[PDB]
């Protein structure tokens, strides 16, 4: 499963 | 579909590095659900909500954006900023209409996204909204099932034994 656009 | 425009690509960039200036120049109906093709597909909002550019989302908002739109994984923003621990930019979200209880492609919720990123205050917050902590991915797993050892207060949020 692929990380989703972000940051923290 | 035609892709993007480097106007396009101009205001996914101000997205996500919350320059709201340059998304108020840039969003039209046409490109405010614009996708990063070379990325993940993310919206602007996806951008917005997991960088926690708050301004960016709240505009965003009021302008049109699909708080629905999935990315190439079915993430949808209120995902990115459960992941990513970001709490006013998930509850502007829930206000809007996010639906708490989505799922990727692989059956994750936002209550599992934050459980298992230790993001404690967004599980509770995501469980004043409705969210159901039985829900299980495509492992088998709950929320409670990705919390680290060490996130006793998580563990016990989901449990029911919090203050
Ligand atoms: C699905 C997760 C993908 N992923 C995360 C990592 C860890 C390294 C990531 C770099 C950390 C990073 C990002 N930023 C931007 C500000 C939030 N600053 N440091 N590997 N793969
Ligand atoms: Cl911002």
């Amino acid at each position: 499963r692929e990380a989703g656009d972000g940051a923290e | 579909g035609s892709g993007n425009s480097e106007a396009d690509r101009q205001l996914l960039e101000a997205a996500k590095a919350g320059d709201v200036e340059t998304v108020k120049k840039l969003c039209t109906v046409q490109s405010v659900n614009c996708r990063d093709i070379e990325g993940r597909q993310s919206t602007p909002l996806h951008f917005a909500a997991g960088y926690n550019r708050v301004s960016v989302v709240e505009y965003l908002l009021q302008h049109g954006a699909d708080v629905h739109a999935k990315d190439k994984g079915g993430l949808v923003p209120l995902h990115n900023a459960c992941s990513y621990g970001h709490y006013e930019v998930a509850e502007l979200l829930v206000k809007h209409g996010a639906v708490v209880n989505v799922a990727d492609l692989w059956k994750f919720t936002p209550l599992h996204e934050a459980a298992a990123k230790g993001k404690y205050e967004i599980c509770k917050l995501l469980l004043q909204h409705g969210a159901d902590p039985t829900k299980k991915n495509r492992d088998g797993n709950t929320p409670l099932d990705l919390v680290k050892d060490g996130d006793t207060d998580i563990q016990d949020l989901l449990r029911g034994d919090a203050a």
